[PDB]
């Protein structure tokens, strides 16, 4: 096995699909989009609570839109709806 | 507790010292509900400002007193912000820095 | 009132020493720090430990003088007196504005030397060739001292 | 050599039009958050793009307001210090 | 100027009755007019010819002074230490920063004397007017070297000392 590349395989593991939620490298890409230079690190346990926050409260209009409208399906004009009271009123695509 | 502004004495260490009147002013300023800035000149910039927008117009008392009750707690919650920048410098005095880096946050000027 | 009561201990502990002595004058808690920083042998300034070990002499008391040598300091800077250049592995920066050097400088300042491996490496090859043996930089009084000039190590010899 | 190609990072992310952010665990995630205020609940293929979408904008919006707050702070490195300031200034946080 | 043609020839001279560190000598270009202004006593400072006067004694640079004190002079103001009175009664202040400065001082003089460099010049005055004893200044160990802590500089003269060392109470008893 050894500390570097192993000779039979290395750097991961297999079991997967219920305890995920991390994703390193998208931080930084989108850090980069925000145009900056260095991202201190210790970002990534606070974007993932200030990302869970953002999508806690939308999806939280949306499923009450989808208990208005008697169905188990989200669409995208509930959650249009959901971020056009807030104010996020994203545009994108409707029709 | 002796001032004496005279030549005699090198004033002292602790004479009401650059905040702590401030921590006094705080304390009172957060205690009562009042109008903190001037009344009258404040009518006439109102009168002022709608006179260019509009060669007539009269004024009543509720409106105005709307218009400055909102400004008020509009630069005193600007001023919250602001002060929250100036937090982030290792420094306790508001600067022109932190109010650009606060407004631009906000939907103003941005 | 600073004048009239905290400076009561001032006829008492310098009463013993300092005052205006027609044999040697002392400083009146004014004129201090000029004896310590024109008198001086540094290249970037005078720091507080040096102004310490420079002004403690006999008269000193120091009781709370460690506060009033940097209340002064800066009440000097306050009036305009002294001006002083940024430094960090310098333990201070107190100096004057000397005549010698304009205001307006380059950053980079000439060398210095100090040539105390000279005596070592007046062995270490000695070591390599034959008469390697006890030193012998000035006779006996290179063990005793280590460090002599020629005139230094003539004095003693004759008298 | 430190810092150099995150400069060339800005010059193809900003006019990229993609999202950046693993669409698959984005998937299981909006699942996980609706889950528990309600059960069976079935997702669209366009409501989860128009989500993830908004989150993205919503975090380079947040990155660029923390952008100003380190160059305020005579710094480079967005600290967590940036994101709480950003998030209360534009009254996001409560 | 410094090693050019005007003083390529020029130290030859210099090595007969220059500055050398036996017992004192003329001081140098740099320091005469710090030591003639020290010399003076004006609480105002010194004038032009009190200036020129002064270290007009012996060998100094006296063909080209015209230009090069007052050249020097404004190297020296340049930088800062020489402060100056205001007035056309005095020719000039040219004064040498000694004391502290930057307070009003209104009208306060006093008998002064200092103890840093002041005592080899010192020392001079009381072969000038009136013998010594040796009960002023720091011992001839203070004039021959400067770079001596007070054990050697006062041990060589006198083996009587203080509380510290032996017992000067029979020498002050004596006077």
């Amino acid at each position: 096995k050894g500390l570097g590349k192993g000779g039979a395989k290395r750097h991961r593991k297999v079991l997967r699909d219920n305890i995920q939620g991390i994703t390193k490298p998208a931080i930084r890409r989108l850090a980069r989009r925000g145009g900056v230079k260095r991202i201190s690190g210790l970002i990534y346990e606070e974007t993932r609570g200030v990302l869970k926050v953002f999508l806690e409260n939308v999806i939280r209009d949306a499923v009450t839109y989808t208990e208005h409208a008697k169905r188990k399906t989200v669409t995208a004009m509930d959650v249009v709806y959901a971020l056009k009271r807030q104010g996020r009123t994203l545009y994108g695509f409707g029709g | 507790r002796k001032s004496a502004p005279a030549t005699g004495g090198v004033k002292k260490p602790h004479r009401y010292r650059p905040g702590t009147v401030a921590l006094r002013e705080i304390r009172r300023y957060q205690k009562s509900t009042e109008l903190l800035i001037r009344k009258l000149p404040f009518q006439r910039l109102v009168r002022e400002i709608a006179q260019d927008f509009k060669t007539d117009l009269r004024f009543q008392s509720s409106a105005v007193m709307a218009l400055q009750e909102a400004s008020e707690a509009y630069l005193v919650a600007l001023f919250e912000d602001t002060n929250l920048c100036a937090i982030h410098a290792k420094r306790v005095t508001i600067m022109p820095k932190d109010i650009q880096l606060a407004r631009r946050i906000r939907g103003e000027r941005a | 009132m600073t004048e009239s009561l905290v400076l009561s201990p001032a006829p008492a502990k310098p009463k013993r020493v300092k005052a205006s002595r027609r044999s040697a004058s002392h400083p009146t808690y004014s004129e201090m720090i000029a004896a310590a920083i024109r008198a001086e042998k540094s290249r970037g300034g005078s720091s507080r430990q040096s102004i310490q070990k420079y002004i403690k002499s006999h008269y000193k008391v120091g009781h709370n003088a460690d506060l009033q040598i940097k209340l002064s300091i800066r009440r000097l800077l306050a009036a305009g007196v002294l001006k002083q250049t940024k430094g960090v592995g310098a333990s201070g920066s107190f100096r004057l504005a000397k005549s010698d050097k304009a205001k307006r400088s380059p950053g980079k300042k000439k060398k210095a030397v100090r040539r105390s491996t000279s005596p070592k490496k007046a062995a270490r090859p000695r070591k390599a060739r034959s008469p390697a043996k006890k030193p012998k930089a000035t006779a006996r009084k290179a063990r005793k001292k280590s460090r002599a000039s020629p005139k230094k190590a003539k004095k003693p010899k004759t008298v």
